[PDB]
């Protein structure tokens, strides 16, 4: 179930309103249907009133106001380990070569604390 | 007719259970870049340690008319509106 | 009666009943834990809100504290009861001694004397210091400013001026510490008590540890004491330990006061805030104030707004250069930038005026040659150009002098040089009488006779 | 101050009240809405950052003397822009616009002592010709003016106090 709705779109910056008891934490990943593809948004700020402010991890064109938004509760998570070797990926860890799916065993969040 | 509507308002707000936060307590309104805005804390003082959820503090830098502006003494990213 | 409604750094907003709103520059009072805090009113906002600056630390203030309205400005003790004592910006005693035996208190905010009241004077005041009274001499009742960057010598120079002037002068004196070092306040106080001259001197200190409201208004506390001694009909010496800190404490509060930034981020009011302070430091037909001010120059930038505004205010200006001080020539006065209203043939007379303009002309021409010398070396110069350089370098050394207060650094004993010996020495060098001596003969010698004795032993 | 942001809402409400011929009711509704705005518990709720709709429906809860079809809407429009603190000023402009629409003026008269009805007659009858409006006088006689009278309408003032003459004479110094 998607729980947010888009309320502004100003270039790459997309604002989404969530219910007051559900507001995503910072650096989380949202996703939306940009027509015929899922588009990921990374949360940058929690504003007042359930509005959150996010950067689109892809092209912003074709977003309407009022589109539904799914709150994936983790950060951006990427595949890791031996299966990655010799493969090309984008920042989302999707394969950019044509060489099929990556046989991941884990996905790790990209934002973590130092030793 | 004014005092009786003024006390009818006091009755109605009680009926609908709308009530203040306690002094010394408040809620996070917004979160960005480690700056925190808090509503409530009617008894907070300039430069106080505000205890957050978890085991960490923010330092009160501004007592605005409607809010307290504070900075988090640690990682901020797990904080959320309405804590 | 009032309630605190905001606290933002040094600034506190207070709400009052709309029939009772405090005037501008009123003092307020509030209990902050186990101490009493004064607030000074800056602005009247709407709705009975009034905006104020804390004369002390603002931490531990809550919203909703009750504030008491004093019906008057900040008022400080004045007169002889203040002599020999160290005082707060609020005029409280800061030495451990008892209360100040005031008879009268004056508000620190005052109007400048009217244009009819001002008095002219042309009595040249002598100094011990070869460069200062040669290049930028000054009068009794005039204003002097020492301009320099960090660590160039503003304080050591002012300490020689205190030694030379304020002990052959017989009247009272005021020293205002404004945003400077607390160590140097304690050091100065003990040498005054050890010399038993303390009983002629009033000291106001608001040093750099103090929060901005103290640093801003301590200058006005210092003047208000000096204005009492002047209006009594005395001749008074006022020393201000760093005037730049007055402007900077304005910059720190100005954004919190809600004023749009100007220029290099200064307050928009910079020239008025400086001007209303500066115009009160004037000698008058009733009595005289002689003033020396140190002027810190941020990032050595003499074109920054705060130095630039200060230059129009003063009668003699002495500019200290880091580039000279790193030679180890002291005092590091730049003679091509230092100047005085008193360097005029009518007041100095011609021999002094001609010597100063000769020194200025030779040293200017040496600046014009240095870009040639830097690439080609000196051998490419003409044989007259080599003589200008050979003289200019001697002149730069002879401008150096041993100070009595500097003995703890240099070790060699201090010298006092008469105006007759200084003009005679430079006039002799420019006539070329001494072109057989080496440059080292002139460095750090009191008088030209001392140079020839140094030259015998090289 | 809310005086500029109250203006649009004040006009809308008045024109609507005219087309619905219900002006007296509204003025009562706005007065009620302006009193719930002052309640000390609600004044915390109004200051905190609730979402507009969670705030509005909580505001509508504390008023049941409101014309819901037209009066809840007004509240919902102001809540969506965060404006509810302007309600006490929206009221005062509604009253002001109404009096212009009814071509009627309040006038304040100040004097050292109470006036006669014949003087109050001549004052009102003059001011109606000055203003070309109806007038309704009030008298607020004073301790400090020692003779004469002041007349204030809108912000135009006519002074015949001796207090005003003593200073207006001393001005010729
Ligand atoms: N005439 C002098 N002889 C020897 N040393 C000097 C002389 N003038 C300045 N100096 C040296 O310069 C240093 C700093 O000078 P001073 O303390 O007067 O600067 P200052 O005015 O305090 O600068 P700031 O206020 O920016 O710190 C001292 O070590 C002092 O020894
Ligand atoms: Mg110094």
């Amino acid at each position: 179930m998607a729980t947010g709705k888009i309320v502004q779109v100003i270039g790459a910056v997309v604002d989404v309103e969530f219910p007051q008891d559900a507001v995503p934490r910072v650096y989380d990943a949202l996703e939306v249907q940009n027509g015929n593809e899922r588009l990921v948004l990374e949360v940058q700020q929690q504003l007042g009133g359930g509005i959150v402010r996010t950067i689109a991890m892809g092209s912003s064109d074709g977003l309407r106001r009022g589109l539904d938004v799914k709150d994936l509760e983790h950060p951006i998570e990427v595949p890791v380990g031996k299966a990655t070797l010799g493969r090309i990926m984008n920042v989302l860890g999707e394969p950019v070569d044509m060489k099929g799916e990556i046989g991941e065993e884990e996905r790790w969040a990209i934002h973590r604390a130092a030793p | 007719n004014s005092t009786e509507i003024s006390e009818l308002i006091k009755q109605r707000i009680a009926q609908f259970n709308v009530v203040s936060e306690a002094h010394n307590e408040g809620t996070i309104v917004s979160v960005s870049d480690g700056v925190i805005r808090i509503h409530g804390l009617a008894d907070a003082m300039q430069g106080e340690m505000i205890s957050l959820p978890g085991n960490r503090y923010a330092i009160a830098l501004n007592l605005e008319r409607d809010s307290v502006g504070a900075v988090v003494m640690g990682p901020y990213a797990d904080l959320a509106e309405g804590m | 009666t009032g309630k605190i409604v905001q606290v933002i750094g040094a600034v506190v907003d207070v709400e009052f009943p709309q029939d009772a709103v405090p005037r501008v520059y009123d003092a307020l009072e509030v209990q902050n834990g186990n101490e009493r805090l004064v607030l000074e009113v800056q602005q009247q906002l709407g709705g009975g809100i009034v905006r104020t600056i804390a004369m002390g630390s603002s931490d531990g203030l809550r919203r909703g504290l009750d504030v008491k309205d004093l019906e008057h400005p900040i008022e400080v003790p004045v007169g002889k009861a203040t002599l020999g004592r160290i005082m707060n910006v609020l005029g409280e005693p800061v030495d451990m001694k008892g209360e100040i035996g005031e008879e009268e208190r004056w508000a620190i905010h005052r109007a400048a004397p009217s244009y009819e009241e001002l008095s002219n004077s042309q009595e040249l005041l002598e100094t011990g210091i070869k460069v200062i009274d040669l290049m930028a001499p000054f009068a009794k009742g005039g204003k002097v400013g020492l301009f320099g960057g960090a660590g160039v010598g503003k304080t050591v120079n002012m300490m020689e001026l205190i030694r030379n002037i304020a002990i052959e002068h017989s009247g009272y004196s005021v020293f205002a510490g404004v945003g400077e070092r607390t160590r140097e306040g304690n050091d100065f106080y003990h040498e005054m008590t050890d010399s038993n001259v303390i009983d002629k001197v009033s000291l106001v200190y608001g040093q750099m540890n103090e929060p901005p409201g103290n640093r801003l208004r301590v200058a006005l506390t210092g003047l208000t004491m000096a204005e009492k001694f002047r209006d009594e009909g005395r001749d008074v010496l006022l020393f201000v330990d760093n005037i730049y800190r007055y402007t900077l404490a304005g910059t720190e509060v100005s954004a919190l006061l809600g004023r749009m930034p100007s220029a290099v981020g200064y307050q928009p009011t910079l020239a008025e805030e400086m001007g209303v302070l500066q115009e009160r430091i004037t000698s008058t037909k009733t009595g005289s104030i002689t003033s020396v001010q140190a002027v810190y120059v941020p990032a050595d930038d003499l074109t920054d707004p705060s130095p630039a505004t200060t230059f129009a205010h003063l009668d003699a200006t002495v500019v200290l250069s880091r580039q000279i001080a790193s030679l180890g020539i002291y005092p590091a006065v730049d003679p091509l930038d230092s100047t005085s209203r008193q360097l005029d043939p009518l007041v100095v007379g011609q021999e002094h005026y001609d010597t100063a303009r000769g020194v200025q002309s030779i040293l200017q021409r040496y600046q014009e040659l240095k870009d040639i010398i830097a690439i080609l070396g000196m051998d490419e110069l003409s044989e007259e150009d080599k003589l200008v350089v050979a003289r200019a370098r001697k002149i730069q050394r002879f401008l150096s002098q041993p100070f009595f207060v500097a003995e703890v650094f240099t070790g060699s004993p201090g010298k006092y040089v008469s105006l007759k010996d200084t003009i005679r020495g430079f006039k002799g060098i420019m006539e070329g009488e001494y072109d057989h001596l080496p440059e080292q003969a002139f460095y750090m010698v009191g008088s030209i006779e001392e140079a020839v004795e140094k030259a015998k032993k090289l | 101050e809310f005086i500029t942001v109250a203006r649009p809402y004040a006009k809308a409400a008045f024109d609507f009240a005219v087309e619905h011929q219900s002006v007296e009711r509204w003025q009562d509704m706005l007065a009620f809405a302006a009193e719930v705005t002052k309640n000390e518990q609600m004044a915390e709720l109004l200051s905190g950052a609730l979402a507009p709709e969670t705030l509005a429906e909580s505001f509508i809860a504390v008023a049941g003397e409101q014309l819901d079809e037209n009066g809840q809407n007004l509240i919902r429009v102001m809540a969506e822009n965060g404006r509810l603190n302007a309600l006490p000023d929206v009221l005062e402009q509604f009253i002001h616009l109404r009096a212009v629409s009814e071509a009627t003026a309040e006038v304040d008269v100040i004097s050292a002592a109470a006036l006669s009805e014949q003087q109050l007659a001549k004052i009102s009858a003059a001011m109606e010709k000055r203003l070309s409006r109806k007038v309704k006088l009030n008298a607020k006689i004073d301790k400090s003016v020692m003779a004469g009278v002041i007349i204030r309408a809108g912000d135009m003032v006519i002074d015949g106090s001796v207090r005003g003459r003593l200073e207006r004479l001393a001005d010729v110094l």
